[PDB]
């Protein structure tokens, strides 16, 4: 559904993958920051496409974009 | 003592057994009506619920229309009853060809397009049946007097 | 209503209907093929707007006509 | 003393001082000077 | 005579041509090719 | 090993039976009362404690609350209409805010946001600048 | 398990926002699009469950339920890879007296059951197979 | 010991100004300093959420008791410049030789910039604004005759506005009472009831039996004001008020014994209006606060305090359950016992609500001397109470999510009242939402079908009194009953409660008072429509309540808190689905609720029941009865009410009703102005103020404070505000200037 994608200024600071209401993002192991640590969004079709996890990042620009994109049950939180 | 009870003993169901949704009187209803009866054919079924539905029908029309302190007031009254009747028809018809589609095989389910079709069928000839049925009988009131 | 309404409640009250239909019996028998939703922020804007044009043009088109041509005319 | 002067030093308040006093001076200009639409 | 044309095709314009082309509509966007 | 709950309007519908469902699961120490996202309040067995809903993000909160009671051991599940199970969450065994070493970058770009190429150069492509 | 029994749906990606069949499937691989109530004595949504003398609320009798049993072979087979890259991983850090993978795995879990051991770090599980 | 004791804290806060020199002092984030100018905005709306500034509910508590006795001060000083104005700056005097002549002012603008226009030549050799808060009426029933007595209780105004602000500093800063001693409900409530209102009115009757009554009397028959004895006289020469009332003669010595049949003379059940000043009697007044007395008092005893006799409430509460609410009425003590704004709700709701009932009994049994006649006052009156209700009944629903986000523990709530409501809350908004549309479709419906007819030329197919007529067949029924009732179902009574249910038409000064009001097809249409408008106010309102904490559209909206703008993008979009923009939303809706209400008493009033009738049976109203034809189409409203009788304020240039045109235009331009804020968004602002700022750099100079753009849920608020002022401005000015001319 939604496109949410990583950039490389990311620091590791988890804060994104706490804040998903749906278990999107992951940390995984990397080697281009301190904490090395990058996320990774390895379930996208199960992104609301709520941003949270933007509002969350701590890098000058989001490290973490989401694009809207096709919607569908699961994308348009739909419970009927 | 508790009333209300989670439906089907589901405690998660987004249902409740009240006395409303789950009494004597509700189930005995709601299991002879003509849609959820059990026997019926599709076409009887259809016939049952237009014979119920135009009767009560022609009254709003012949009571309150355009030309109801006319002469042909009831007349006019059957005619546009009859036309409302058409225009649920055609509702009937094109739900049935997006809801089931265009070749059936399991037959004799009020949710298939043959027998989709044959209850259609039925309502149409019952309820202008029906209306025509109360034309005659509004002709001439009784007055039950002796 | 579009302008100053937004999607968040409607959704919300959607919802509730939704779940009347499926549990009313006799229209249990009929059901949709699309889910029924609540229309999307940009659209609820268009629509606003449009209905807030249309009143706007055909309200100032009758008093001219009406005006003018019931007191010249 | 030194804290009230600091409460009253502050924007609300001194916003509310001053725009008093301009108002005050433009009534009274008019009340000595009124009916005015140009400098005579 | 054309006169009885405004009697015979108003009726047609204003309701069974829009209810034929709403049915068609809805018969285009409930199917799936 | 249903927690103790007396019923809701607010529970699962026909999309559970027809389409897809979900499926929560934790142990608990005591039986405390605990709130449930479709409303009401419900307690908790002395032990296995198994919950339908609707959506992913309902059995998410939920693991939120009962990470307030201290309780970890929580896993989520979506049952498909035939019967089919999938394991959803905690998938790895480890919980997503934790680096476990075994998990492969994905959505990854290696630019700052702002290396993005431009609409026009993409023109009649299908692709957007952001996947390009 | 089938484990692409979500992934093979009837959903395909657009060219151009859309994020995929992402890990698990983009939708069900049923169609939600069933019919509504049948009469008694009929079913409509095919495996449906019989709404006895009230088909009217039948929609809410459950037929979709998770077996306990069941839920553990999920959890097992939906990680299977990780159990194994974790018991590789203890492998080549020179294991004491190692035997076969196979053997460490059932050994290492014999003990610290299942969820532990894909919870700990090699260095902790050569700790707890010094023995 | 004692199960009620007084608990309390000496010297618990320092008083000193270095917190005021300190903004934002109350709270963690804004008093780490201004970054932008968001600090400034928070600082004002986090000012008085003390459950968000503290943690204790002691200190909570402390807070609201202190901060009631500085309303109450600020109350008792606004009291106390009526009076003074009233003394110093009004015809009182004048008005009360001539009532029925001379206009009421209490009002004097300075001769500045031609302003003196707007004093208006009321009468008495005065010149001033007129008034219409009804002060020179209820003076008159008090008694007061002088302005020397306006002056001396303008001074006890005065006095107690500073007594009030001391006990505040006293209560908060030196005495501070503890928690045990505000969750004292039983204790409360028995000294609420039988001393504050029981006592209270107690004390008012003897006002106006000693005081009122004789002085009134005499007023009345013709007596000059300087002739009339002064107060004191009348309290010490019996012999005086058994001139005026024959039983003082007996004295006390009736009461004692059981013969009260002897204070017949002055406590009367008469019923209906003085004939001469148009008001209720007010030896029926004085009867009405007796009784009422009696019984506040003895409901003052109902409750358990330290003797053990009493009621426990928390055991009343919990036996009353039955088979189809689980554990009944249990936890709800605990509830209103531990959170402030559970019992502002139902306080407020209930507030509210009087204010409403109070705008109906008030214009229907005119309780003050020479107030009916005085169309503005009544006017003026009705709609100010009609107003204050519908605020203060939204803010009660809001206070009540309030609690819901806050204070609900799901704990202390199982299987009570409150959680069986929040586990079918689906099926009652799903209901209430049909019942809305239902209502809404056939009322308005009435109207554009009639609309529609008219304007074909097919007048015989309206909804109308010469056509398909729909009667309130029960409302008349009951009217009837309360016609007959005097000498039947209450024997004792001389006449109707009111002549609006029947009787006959009460004149003073050739002008009617109040008349029997009839009910037709028209009155139907309308009170049906006022049904639908109250009915979708509760939809929104009792929505935001009862989904505050979660939705399936967000499992965790409570985390999110009770005023959140939004959850985000996703979804379909989750803009405004807090509660606190269900209150935004069911504001609105009141101010079409109230607006609706208040029309209807103005067009029905003017048409139906004011103005004048001739010494022989000829009334004239002032419309003429054009609302049972009239009212029935929306035309007629656009037309034979807005367009017709807003003919004053529009042509109220160059006359002392000047002001109010003004008014009514300045109030269309600020309504206007709010529907920027309400249709827009924040980031077309932010961008806007980058630009501008640029240039302010470019040449230097820039805030440390960053300029930046109103948050989303105060340009809600902001544009609510301004859509409020502006439509009940346009409105208080359209009625106040045609009332003026009217009476
Ligand atoms: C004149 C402007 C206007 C109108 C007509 C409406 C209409 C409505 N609002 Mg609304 N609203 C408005 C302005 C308006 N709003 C504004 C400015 C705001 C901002 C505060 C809101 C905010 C708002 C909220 C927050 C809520 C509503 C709700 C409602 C609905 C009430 C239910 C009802 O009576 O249905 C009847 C609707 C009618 C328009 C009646 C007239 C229609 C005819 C006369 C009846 C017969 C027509 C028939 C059905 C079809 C004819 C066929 C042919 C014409 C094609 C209704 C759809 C509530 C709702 O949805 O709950 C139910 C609700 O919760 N409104
Ligand atoms: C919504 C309110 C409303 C109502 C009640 C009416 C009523 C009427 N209109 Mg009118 N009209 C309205 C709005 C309304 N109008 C609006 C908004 C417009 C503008 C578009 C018009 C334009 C219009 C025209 C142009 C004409 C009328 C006409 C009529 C009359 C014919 C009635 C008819 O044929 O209905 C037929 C009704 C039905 C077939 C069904 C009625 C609904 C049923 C009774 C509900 C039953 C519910 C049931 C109790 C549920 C429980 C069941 C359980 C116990 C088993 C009638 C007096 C005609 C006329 O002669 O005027 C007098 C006419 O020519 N109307
Ligand atoms: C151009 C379009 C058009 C036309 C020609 C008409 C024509 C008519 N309308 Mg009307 N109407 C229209 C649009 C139109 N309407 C729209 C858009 C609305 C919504 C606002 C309405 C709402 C409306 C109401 C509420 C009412 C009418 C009524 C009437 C009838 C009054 C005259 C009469 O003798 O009644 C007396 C009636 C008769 C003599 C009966 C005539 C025979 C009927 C019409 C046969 C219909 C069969 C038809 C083929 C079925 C359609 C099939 C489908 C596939 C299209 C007349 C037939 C009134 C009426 O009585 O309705 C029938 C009435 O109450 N109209
Ligand atoms: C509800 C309370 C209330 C209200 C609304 C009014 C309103 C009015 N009174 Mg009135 N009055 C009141 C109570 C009230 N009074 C009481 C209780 C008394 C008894 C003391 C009086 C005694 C009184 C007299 C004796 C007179 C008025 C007059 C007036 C009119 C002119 C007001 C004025 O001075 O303008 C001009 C305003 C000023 C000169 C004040 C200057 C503005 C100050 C400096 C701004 C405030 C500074 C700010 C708070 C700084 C903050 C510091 C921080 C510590 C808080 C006006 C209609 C006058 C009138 O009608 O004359 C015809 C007049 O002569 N009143
Ligand atoms: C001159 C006497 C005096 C002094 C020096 C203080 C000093 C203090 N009080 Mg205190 N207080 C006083 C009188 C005084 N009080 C009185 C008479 C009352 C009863 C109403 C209170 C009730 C009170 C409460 C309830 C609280 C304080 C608090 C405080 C402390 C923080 C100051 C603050 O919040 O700034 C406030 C500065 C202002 C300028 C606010 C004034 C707002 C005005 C009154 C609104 C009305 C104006 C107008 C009429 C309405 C609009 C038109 C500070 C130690 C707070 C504290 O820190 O507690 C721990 C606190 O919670 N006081
Ligand atoms: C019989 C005793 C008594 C009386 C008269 C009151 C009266 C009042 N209480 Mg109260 N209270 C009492 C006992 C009493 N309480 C006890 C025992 C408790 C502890 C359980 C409380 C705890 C309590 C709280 C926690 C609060 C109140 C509040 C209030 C006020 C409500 C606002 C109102 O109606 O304005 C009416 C206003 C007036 C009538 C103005 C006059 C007020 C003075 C104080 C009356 C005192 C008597 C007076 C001097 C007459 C003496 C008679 C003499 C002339 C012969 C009101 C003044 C609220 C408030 O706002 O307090 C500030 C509030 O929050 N009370
Ligand atoms: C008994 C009355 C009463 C009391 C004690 C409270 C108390 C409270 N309310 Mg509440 N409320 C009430 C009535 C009341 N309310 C009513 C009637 C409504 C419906 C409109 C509301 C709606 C409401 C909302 C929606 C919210 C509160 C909140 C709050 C809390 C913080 C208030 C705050 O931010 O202070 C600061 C106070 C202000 C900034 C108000 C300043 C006045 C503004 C600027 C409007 C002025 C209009 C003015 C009269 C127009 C003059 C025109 C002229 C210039 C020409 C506090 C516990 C808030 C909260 O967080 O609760 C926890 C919150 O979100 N209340
Ligand atoms: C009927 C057979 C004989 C009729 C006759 O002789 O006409 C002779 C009569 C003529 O009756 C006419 O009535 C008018 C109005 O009052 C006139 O005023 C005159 O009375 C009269 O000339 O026809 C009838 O009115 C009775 C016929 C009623 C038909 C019953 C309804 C049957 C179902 C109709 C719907 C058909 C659509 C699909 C059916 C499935
Ligand atoms: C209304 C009739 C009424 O008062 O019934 C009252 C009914 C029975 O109440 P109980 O006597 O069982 O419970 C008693 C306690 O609630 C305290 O009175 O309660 C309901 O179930 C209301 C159902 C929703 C209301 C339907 C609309
Ligand atoms: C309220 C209620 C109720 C209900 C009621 C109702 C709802 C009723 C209805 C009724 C109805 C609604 C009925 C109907 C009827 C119908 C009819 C009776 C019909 C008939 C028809 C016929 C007989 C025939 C026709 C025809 C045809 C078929 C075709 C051909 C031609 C002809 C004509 C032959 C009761 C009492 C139960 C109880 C209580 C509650
Ligand atoms: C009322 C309202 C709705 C609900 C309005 C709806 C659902 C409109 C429904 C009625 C319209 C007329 C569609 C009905 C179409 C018929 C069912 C026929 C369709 C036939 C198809 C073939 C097209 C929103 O979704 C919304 C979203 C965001 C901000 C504000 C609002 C808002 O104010
Ligand atoms: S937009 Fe929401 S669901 Fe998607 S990754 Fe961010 S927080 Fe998770």
């Amino acid at each position: 559904s939604h496109t949410v994608k990583i950039y490389d200024t990311c620091i590791g600071c988890t804060q994104c993958v706490r804040a998903c209401p749906t278990d999107v993002l992951e940390m995984v192991p990397w080697d281009g920051c301190k904490s090395g640590q990058i996320a990774s969004s390895p379930r996208v079709e199960d992104c609301v496409g709520c941003k949270r996890c933007e509002t969350a990042c701590p890098t000058d620009f989001l490290s973490v974009r989401v694009y809207l994109g096709a919607e569908t049950t699961r994308s348009l939180g739909l419970a009927y | 003592a508790n009333f209300i009870k989670p439906y089907n003993d589901d405690p998660f169901v987004g249902h409740l057994a009240t006395p409303i949704t789950s009494s004597s009187l509700t189930r005995a209803l709601l299991k002879n009506l003509p849609a959820y009866r059990f026997g019926l054919t599709p076409l009887l079924r259809g016939l049952e619920i237009g014979l119920a539905h135009g009767y009560f029908l022609i009254g709003p029309f012949a009571q309150l229309g355009p030309l109801r302190n006319s002469d042909i007031g009831l007349l006019a009254g059957f005619l546009s009853t009859i036309g409302l009747i058409l225009i649920l028809t055609l509702g009937l018809t094109i739900y049935g060809a997006a809801a089931f589609g265009q070749e059936k095989s399991n037959g004799s389910e009020l949710q298939t397009k043959k027998s989709w079709d044959q209850f259609k069928g039925g309502f149409f000839v019952g309820a202008c049946g029906s209306a025509g049925f109360a034309f005659i009988c509004l002709s001439s009131i009784p007055t039950f007097a002796l | 209503m579009f302008l100053i309404s937004w999607r968040g409640y409607w959704q919300e009250l959607i919802e509730t209907l939704v779940w009347a239909h499926e549990r009313t019996p006799l229209a249990n028998l009929i059901r949709w093929r699309d889910k029924p939703v609540a229309l999307s922020i940009v659209q609820a804007r268009l629509v606003g707007l449009v209905h807030f044009s249309v009143g706007y043009i055909l309200t100032y088109a009758a008093f001219v006509i009406a005006s003018t041509s019931g007191k010249f005319a | 003393m030194n804290d009230f002067q600091k409460y009253l030093s502050t924007a609300p308040v001194l916003l509310t001082l001053w725009m008093t006093f301009t108002a005050g001076f433009i009534i009274e200009v008019n009340r000595f000077f009124p009916d005015m639409l140009g400098l005579y | 005579a054309a006169s009885f044309l405004p009697s015979i095709l108003v009726p047609l314009v204003g309701l069974i041509f829009p209810a034929f082309s709403m049915a068609l509509f809805f018969l285009y966007v409930q199917t799936d090719d | 090993p249903f927690p103790t709950f007396g019923g809701s309007t607010g529970g699962w519908l026909r999309a559970a039976e027809v389409e897809e469902k979900y499926a929560i699961t934790w142990t608990s120490t005591k039986e405390q009362i605990f709130e449930m996202p479709t409303g009401g309040a419900a307690i908790m067995r002395n032990g296995e404690n198994l919950l339908y809903l609707a959506r992913k993000e309902q059995c998410l909160a939920l693991s939120t609350q009962l990470r307030t009671f201290k309780i970890n051991d929580y896993k989520i599940y979506r049952i498909f209409p035939s019967g089919e199970v999938q394991y959803l969450h905690p998938k790895d065994g480890v919980f997503p805010e934790k680096v476990n070493p075994g998990r492969t970058s994905v959505n990854s770009r290696g630019f700052s946001i702002g290396k993005n190429p431009n609409p026009a150069s993409i023109k009649f492509s299908g692709i957007t600048t952001y996947e390009s | 398990v089938d484990l692409d029994y979500g992934m093979k749906n009837s959903y395909v990606p657009a060219t151009g926002g859309d994020g995929g069949q992402g890990q698990f499937g983009a939708q069900s691989p049923n169609d939600w699009r069933v019919a509504g109530t049948s009469p008694v004595g009929e079913t409509s949504y095919a495996g449906a469950a019989d709404g006895g003398e009230e088909p009217w609320f039948a929609e809410a009798i459950s037929t979709v339920s998770l077996d306990l049993q069941k839920a553990d072979e999920t959890l097992k087979a939906f990680t299977k890879d990780a159990a194994a890259f974790k018991i590789e991983e203890f492998a080549a850090e020179k294991p004491y007296g190692f035997t076969s993978s196979d053997a460490a795995m059932e050994e290492l879990v014999g003990k610290l059951g299942y969820s532990k051991f894909l919870e700990m770090s090699t260095k902790q599980l050569m700790k707890t197979w010094g023995t | 010991s004692k199960n009620v004791q007084v608990f309390v804290e000496k010297d618990a806060v320092e008083t000193s100004f270095a917190k005021w020199a300190q903004p934002g002092h109350f709270s963690r984030t804004l008093a780490k300093g201004p970054k932008t100018t968001t600090w400034i905005w928070n600082l004002h709306a986090d000012a008085h959420d003390f459950d968000s500034q503290t943690s204790s509910l002691e200190e909570v508590s402390r807070k609201i008791f202190s901060a009631h006795f500085g309303q109450l001060a600020i109350i008792f000083l606004w009291i106390s410049g009526m009076h003074f104005h009233g003394a110093y700056f009004s015809n009182y005097s004048a008005w009360l030789t001539d009532p029925i002549s001379i206009k009421q002012s209490s009002q004097v603008v300075w001769p500045i910039v031609g302003q003196e226009i707007l004093n208006a030549d009321v009468g008495g050799n005065f010149q001033g604004i007129q008034t219409t808060s009804g002060w020179f009426q209820m003076w008159r029933a008090e008694g007061i005759t002088s302005e020397v007595e306006l002056y001396w209780t303008a001074i006890g105004g005065l006095a107690m506005s500073a007594i009030m602000l001391f006990a505040g500093w006293f209560h908060y800063h030196k005495a501070a009472p503890k928690l045990e001693w505000f969750q004292n409900a039983e204790s409360m409530m028995n000294h609420h009831l039988a001393g504050l209102l029981g006592l209270g009115c107690l004390s008012w009757s003897g006002h106006q039996i000693h005081i009122a009554l004789p002085i009134n009397k005499l007023l009345d028959a013709g007596v000059s004001p300087q002739e009339i004895p002064l107060p004191h006289e009348f309290l010490i020469n019996r012999d005086l008020m058994a001139q005026l009332y024959p039983s003082f003669s007996k004295g006390l010595a009736p009461f004692f014994g059981g013969n009260w049949g002897e204070y017949s003379d002055f406590l009367t059940f008469k019923g209906g209006l003085n004939p001469v000043t148009g008001g209720l009697w007010l030896s029926d007044i004085a009867h009405h606060h007796l009784a009422l007395s009696v019984l506040f008092i003895i409901a003052g005893h109902m409750y358990r305090t330290n003797w053990g006799i009493g009621h426990n409430m928390k055991e009343i509460l919990e036996a009353h359950k039955g088979p189809f609410t689980g554990e009944g009425h249990k936890g709800l003590y605990e509830i209103l016992t531990t959170s402030w704004h559970a019992q502002l709700a139902i306080n407020l709701a209930m507030m509210g609500s009087l204010s409403i009932i109070v705008a109906h009994h008030m214009y229907a049994m005119p309780p003050y001397p020479y107030l009916a006649t005085d169309y503005a006052t009544q006017l003026s009156l009705f709609t100010h109470h009609m107003w204050i209700g519908g605020f203060c009944v939204v803010g009660g629903a809001a206070h009540g999510a309030i609690f819901m986000v806050r204070d609900y523990t799901p704990a202390n709530n199982y299987n009570n009242l409150l959680d069986r409501v929040l586990r079918h809350r689906d099926a009652i908004i799903s209901h209430l939402n049909w019942v809305c549309i239902f209502l809404g479709c056939h009322a308005f419906g009435f109207y554009i079908h009639n609309d529609t007819m008219r304007a074909l030329g097919r007048p015989q197919d309206m909804f109308s009194d010469k056509a398909i007529q729909l009667q309130p067949i029960f409302a008349q029924w009951i009217q009837n009953i309360h016609l007959l009732a005097p000498g039947t179902t209450a024997p004792n009574a001389l006449a109707t409660t009111s002549y609006a249910f029947g009787g006959d038409v009460i004149e003073v000064g050739g002008k009617i008072a109040m008349m029997p009001i009839k009910l037709g097809t028209a009155d139907f249409m309308v009170h049906h429509i006022h049904a639908f408008t109250i009915h979708v106010t509760v939809l929104i309102l009792l929505k935001g309540v009862l989904y505050a904490r979660s939705s399936k559209l967000i499992p965790d909206k409570a985390n999110l808190g009770f005023r959140f703008p939004c959850d985000g993008p996703g979804r379909g979009g989750t803009c405004q689905s807090s509660s606190w923009d269900h209150v935004f939303l069911g504001l609105f809706w009141m101010y079409n609720s109230i607006s609706v209400v208040i029309f209807h008493f103005s067009w029905k009033m003017q048409s139906d029941v004011w103005g004048t009738i001739t010494p022989d049976g000829a009334i004239s109203h002032i419309t003429g009865g054009n609302f049972a034809q009239s009212s029935i189409t929306i035309n007629g409203w656009l037309r034979d009410f807005l367009w017709s009788q807003a003919s004053q304020v529009i042509q109220s240039y160059g006359s002392a009703s000047s002001a109010y045109g003004l008014i009514f235009l300045g109030a269309h331009f600020i309504w206007a102005f709010s529907l920027m804020f309400l249709f827009s968004g924040r980031g077309y602002w932010q961008e806007l103020i980058e630009s501008i700022v640029w240039a302010h750099n470019k040449l230097n100079f820039a805030p440390t404070i960053q300029p930046r753009a109103l948050s989303i849920t105060q340009g809600r608020a902001v544009g609510l505000a301004h859509y409020l002022l502006g439509g009940i401005g346009t409105t208080w000015a359209f009625f106040l200037a045609r009332a003026i001319s009217i009476t």
